[PDB]
RNA sequence: GACCCACUCCCCGGCGCCGGGGGGCCCAAGUCCUUCUGAUCGAGGCCCAGCCCGUGGACGGUGUGAGGCCGGUAGCGGCCCCCGGCGCGCCGGGCCCGGGUCUUCCCGGAGUCGGGUUGCUUGGGAAUGCAGCCCAAAGCGGGUGGUAAACUCCAUCUAAGGC
RNA sequence: CGUGAAACCGUUAAGAGGUAAACGGGUGGGGUCCGCGCAGUCCGCCCGGAGGAUUCAACCCGGCGGCCGGUCCGGCCGUGCCGGCGGGGCGGAUCUCCCGCUCCCGUCGGCGGGGGACCGCCCCCCGGCCGGCGACCGGCCGCCGCCGGGCGCAUUUCCACCG
RNA sequence: GGCCACGGCGUCCCCCGCGAGCGCACGGGGUCGGCGGCGAUGUCGGCUACCCACCCGACCCGUCUUGAAACACGGACCAAGGAGUCUAACACGUGCGCGAGUCGGGGGCUACGAAAGCCGCCGUGGCGCAAUGAAGGUGAAGGCCGGCGGCGCCGCCGGCCGAGGUGGGAUCCCGAGGCCUUCCAGUCCGCCGAGGGCGCACCACCGGCCCGUCUCGCCCGCCGCGCCGGGGAGGUGGAGCACG
RNA sequence: CGGGCCCAUACCCGGCCGUCGCUGGCAGUCGGCAGAGCGAGAAAGAGAGUGGCGCGGACGCUACGCCGCGACGAGUAGGAG
RNA sequence: AGCGGGGCCUCACGAUCCUUCUGACCUUUUGGGUUUUAAGCAGGAGGUGUCAGAAAAGUUACCACAGGGAUAACUGGCUUG
């Protein structure tokens, strides 16, 4: 969607400080689990060592 | 194609519906105020449509606007634009068959002598 | 055995190809080694440009690429003697030189001379005995500011002359480009035979007139 | 949204048990503990959950508020109820029906409440 | 993924999908594409007409760089510059026409395939075609030659 | 060679001084309470400092299954030995070294090139490269310019010596 | 000498044995085990009989929550727009003050670069409308609901038994 | 005598729009608001698993083969091992990202990590966006309005229309009329519908354009007037164009 | 030549399993802010307006789910799920 | 008027590669030009009779291998000249 709320920046004490920032649109980008799984499958193969 | 089919007479200010992709065309100069619903529109085509002053919808917005599809123009791209269809049909090397052959490369030495010349035996 | 419509292929696998199969599993290691050697050389040559000597402007040879410039081997001896630098001093101060390059036109020669002059105004020279300065040596104010630069010293970028809109003249409107090209082709094709025919025609002319 | 979240978690969640030709979901606020869009306790804007009190007597009724969807800490308001069976059922029934708080599941809620009260009743 | 292949479904069947009568032999027709004239002749004729023989002349030392010549059409011609240029040209009243460098863009010959918007131009190309030049003139404009 | 301009910042044989590599010895915290077991490294607890360390929660050993029992692990952590280079001044040694213009002189690799034939080789096709035999050079010459040959113009290198 | 299967063998127990053994379908008979079967199911409403309680409804206080105010006040957001005598970053094959280079007897005129104008996009300050807060709320008011505590004291409500 | 989906008043023309209750059932697939016995050291239940008997059926598997139980071959028994794999190319079909563009795979910059991220004046390049010819080469619409010259045609001109047609086409558009609660009229929304249309993709057919070739022909241009260059009409060959 | 009789996996009626088709039905769980419906020979509204006490209502819908109607069921070589 | 681009009709014949002749004010011969030469384009011819077209003599009683009951010699079966 286009509605982006504001997220507060929490202090080291666990309680909210006065600062707050707008939600970046990346969190509003579409979620595609099928292609996330596809990309993960095809990229997890690049760290394999050979054997024979 | 979208502009031509929407500028056909009688079907003014209707909504064109494509269940495919709407793609930008570069050898066109004037874009009319169009009303488009499609699964996806390329970025440059979206920019052209919006700057012309039209509207682009998704299918849920289309269902809310007109649940019965009343006042719509249903179009589709050329189904036989793919290059594989120039290889289908009557086989080459057969009379009156303008079917493209499968050749690794196009050139003088590649499949042009025996069945294609009248001097080299026969021409189909 | 071919089956139905396919494309008949010619695989070059009839030799002992499995004995020579060069894999690329050491590619990341090679990249790391190359980058480490690059850093070692750069740190070894302390203030000098990390990408070695400067190199001149060069037109690509063939018609397919002759609209592009690039970096060549070295500056030519005519360019050096017009810029005023000595053949054996240029390499010491960091200028690439080759005695093979010819200079067929003045434009490239002048462009390279101007490039050499810019580089010569640009570099900073150190006293090889720091406690004793010299004549052409720089001063401590810039000796303190000297630092290495990344990438090529003076990047070679091709630029296009800006051409503004013009009102079209009637001669330009009435020029026949296609006809001119065709007649140019025909003249170049028929020149020699036309000269020959004129020669023999004048031969019969003098035979009858003498 | 709820439908999108369901399309993500319908088969790839960590609360999902698939054995003996039966399917079950173990998220906290799931009445009937079944893998279902209606009865899922995480993807909806408003759910309820009937759980036994840690004291061992009565039930705890969880309601999800309206404002803090993205704030988990202050999203569920708990109501502890330690009364007799009929009035506990009446209280739950009113909390659902009168508020019109996701009325698809009031009967399931009171079934779970009756089961929990029976369980708290000592065995013979 | 070998778990999705046809070999897992053929476990148990005797012939592994190759029939009992005519077994899976090694090379029952010849290695490669041999027999193109004798026992695969009609396959070669029905799908590869012209495959045998010689035709044309021979060139000993060819140079694709020598023969290199990219082409562009009037349909794509106006896309080689910023449309700001086209807007300014169609807006101004002096009549000055923009300059196009297909050589700069990366083309050598200009072919005229489709419509050209009615707007004066000057095209700087290496080669032209007769119809491309005619359409440029009909728009009203010049064609110049460059080297 | 003449005429002008410019320069006393190079290298090494030895001596002395200034701060990566190989080796050795080392550097945190539960064997706490209770309870299982043949044996604990299991289980529960250790508060309001949610036992203690953590730049150390890799691994191995120890009577199953251990971050805190031991060796280790992290750290631009410590100490102790030997070697090299980058620098320093010193003693001595070689060498007294350049550039611009004008003029006068000088200027090159042969049984090799090239040609005929034979054989092998190459994608190289009226012969790509190599070798044998026969013939066997020139100096505005010689080779190359992917079709043999004569004539005629250009382009481009300088073979048969070497690192 | 961990675990210790199958083929094959010994012994114990049971059963059976003239158409080799073995097999499918249907029964019957006998065994070894299981149900920890052997007085048989219950779950709600109502009537009656015996009992016991902090005990029901209504009301008061306090807290929380859900839906609203045809059109309550205040905010935020736009894959919204319009305004601007605003302040900027990015890009343009849209235009045009100075500097460097070279060509000339401090000069006419050329090239590269920096400076400014315009256009397009975006961020920010101000104003005005549209929509949303159901991916995105605060206060007040109103209704309803729940919980805690009082007050209610037993023809109410609820607990366990019996027919 | 026997039978019946016969049952009021009101006139105008013809001949002669809602009763209340009950109950029974040959009525959109079974119920009893019906019963009886037997159960503690010998009985109850256990379609399967262990042994035995009887009745019926029943030839030993794999394999080549028209034909196998075969007097066709392999097989004493048991355990472990044991045979369509990987690389490259191609073709089609499916899923994904972008899209007239797309792709960093080579290079470079920044424990798991030899991973990951980034580069755009690193897109050189590959494939696609143009075909055809052996090659030199060439390289993808026209018409109309008005006049001058050599009816018509060509050019100077100016301006306008401007990127095919026929048939079938899923869908969409309009609408002669109509969808009731007493009866009349008309208002808004919605729906149905005679008939009539703008037609996607695709298919068939007819025209058109590009390249090669053949035949018939006359016009145009000039720095070089020529063994020069360009053009038309009609057939035919192409793995072409005809809004990717 | 006549009556009767015996039985196959064939035919009829019934139950169950699967496949195919209807590219069938269900978001209507719209509940005191409420009013229960879309199965019945024959198109299209449970249409809107203008004048003449007691607080109650089973299951459902992993929509890749559930439900209903009919028909169908041999198989080597081979293909697919 | 018509008839005729072989024989009144049903037969009488031959691909790639290579060679040879014919044709053009034809193309290329490669850094430019002239000229021989060579290669292209189109149509004929030289031939494959195993006639959709490998270039091809025997012997093995010294023999070998893969197979065939697709195929003989001995037995068995149908038939009975
Ligand atoms: C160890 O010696 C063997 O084995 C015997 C032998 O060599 C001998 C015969 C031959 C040298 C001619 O083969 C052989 O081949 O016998 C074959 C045989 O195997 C026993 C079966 C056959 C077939 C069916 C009955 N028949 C039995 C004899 C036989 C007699 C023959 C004949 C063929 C056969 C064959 O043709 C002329 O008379
Ligand atoms: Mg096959
Ligand atoms: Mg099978
Ligand atoms: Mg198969
Ligand atoms: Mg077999
Ligand atoms: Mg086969
Ligand atoms: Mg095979
Ligand atoms: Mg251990
Ligand atoms: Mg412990
Ligand atoms: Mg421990
Ligand atoms: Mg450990
Ligand atoms: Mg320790
Ligand atoms: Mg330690
Ligand atoms: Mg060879
Ligand atoms: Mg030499
Ligand atoms: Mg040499
Ligand atoms: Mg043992
Ligand atoms: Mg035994
Ligand atoms: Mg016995
Ligand atoms: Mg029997
Ligand atoms: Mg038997
Ligand atoms: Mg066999
Ligand atoms: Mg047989
Ligand atoms: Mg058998
Ligand atoms: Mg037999
Ligand atoms: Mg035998
Ligand atoms: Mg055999
Ligand atoms: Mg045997
Ligand atoms: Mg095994
Ligand atoms: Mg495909
Ligand atoms: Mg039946
Ligand atoms: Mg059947
Ligand atoms: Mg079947
Ligand atoms: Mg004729
Ligand atoms: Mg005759
Ligand atoms: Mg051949
Ligand atoms: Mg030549
Ligand atoms: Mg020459
Ligand atoms: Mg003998
Ligand atoms: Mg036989
Ligand atoms: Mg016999």
């Amino acid at each position: 969607a286009c509605a982006r709320p504001l997220i507060s920046v929490y202090s080291e004490k666990g309680e909210s400080s006065g600062k707050n920032v707008t939600l970046p649109a990346v969190f509003k980008a579409p979620i595609r689990p099928d292609i996330v799984n596809f990309v993960h499958t095809n990229l997890r193969k690049n760290n394999r060592q050979p054997y024979a | 194609r979208m502009i031509r089919k929407m500028k056909l007479p009688g079907r003014e200010n209707k909504t064109a519906v494509v269940v495919g992709t709407v793609t930008d065309d570069v050898r066109v100069q004037e874009v009319p105020k169009l009303k488009v619903c499609a699964l996806r529109v390329t970025s440059r085509a979206r920019s052209r449509i919006l700057k012309a002053g039209g509207k682009i919808l998704t299918f849920d917005q289309l269902a809310l606007d007109s649940p019965k599809g009343r006042g719509t123009v249903l179009l589709s791209g050329p189904r036989k634009g793919r290059e594989v269809y120039r290889h289908f049909g009557k086989a080459p090397g057969t009379p009156h068959s303008h079917t493209k052959p499968y050749v690794r490369s196009k050139g003088r030495k590649f499949e042009r002598a025996r069945g294609r010349r009248a001097s080299r035996g026969y021409k189909n | 055995a071919p089956s139905r419509n396919g494309m008949i292929l010619k695989p070059h696998f009839h030799k002992d190809w499995q004995r020579r199969v060069a894999t690329w599993f050491n590619q990341p290691a090679r990249k790391i080694r190359r980058r480490k050697a690059r850093q070692a050389r750069a740190r070894r040559i302390a203030p000098r440009p990390a990408a070695g000597p400067i190199r001149p402007i060069v037109r690509c040879p063939t018609v397919r690429y002759h609209t592009k410039v690039r970096a060549g081997r070295g500056f030519s001896l005519e360019e050096l003697r017009v810029a005023g630098i000595h053949k054996k001093v240029a390499r010491t101060i960091g200028i690439s030189v080759d005695p093979r390059r010819r200079n067929k036109s003045t434009e490239s020669l002048q462009a390279n001379v101007q490039r050499l002059k810019e580089y010569r105004s640009k570099l900073v020279l150190f006293p090889r005995k720091p406690s004793a300065p010299k004549k052409g040596d720089s001063s401590a104010e810039e000796l303190k500011l000297a630092t290495q630069l990344t990438g090529p010293v003076m990047p070679i970028r091709n630029v296009f002359k800006k051409e503004k809109a013009r009102v079209i003249t009637e001669e330009e409107k009435n020029f026949k480009a296609f006809a001119s090209l065709r007649m140019a082709r025909a003249n170049a094709r028929l020149f020699g035979i036309r000269a020959k025919r004129a020669k023999e025609a004048a031969e019969q002319d003098v035979e009858k007139k003498k | 949204s709820a439908h999108l979240q369901w399309m993500v978690v319908r088969n790839c969640s960590s609360f999902l048990i698939k054995r003996n030709k039966q399917t079950y979901s173990t998220e906290p606020n799931n009445l009937k503990a079944r893998n279902s869009f209606r009865y899922n306790g995480l993807i909806h804007r408003k759910t309820v959950g009937v759980e036994p009190a840690a004291d061992g007597k009565g039930v705890v009724v969880v309601m999800k508020r309206r404002s803090g969807q993205r704030k988990p800490a202050t999203s569920y308001v708990r109501t502890t109820i330690n009364k007799n069976a009929r009035a506990t059922l009446s209280s739950i029934r009113h909390m659902i029906r009168k508020n019109k708080y996701h009325p698809d599941l009031r009967m399931a809620a009171i079934r779970r409440a009756s089961a929990i009260l029976r369980s708290q009743k000592p065995v013979m | 993924p070998s778990r999705l292949r046809k070999t897992r479904k053929l476990r148990g069947h005797v012939s592994h999908g190759h029939g009992r009568i005519g077994k899976h032999r090694k090379h029952p027709g010849g290695r490669g594409n041999a027999g193109g004239m004798h026992h695969h002749r009609i396959n070669f004729d029905k799908y590869h007409p012209g495959y045998f023989g010689k035709v044309g002349m021979r060139h000993y030392h060819l140079k694709r760089n020598q023969s290199f010549c990219p082409t562009v059409n009037l349909d794509k011609l106006w896309t080689l510059v910023s449309e700001q240029t086209r807007v300014n040209a169609a807006k101004n009243k002096t009549g000055a026409a923009p300059i196009i460098d297909v050589v700069r863009s990366g083309y050598y010959k200009v072919l005229g395939k489709g419509k050209l918007p009615k707007q004066p131009v000057i095209v700087k190309a290496k080669f032209f075609s007769r119809r491309a030049e005619e359409k440029i003139k009909g728009v009203g404009g010049a064609c110049v030659l460059v080297a």
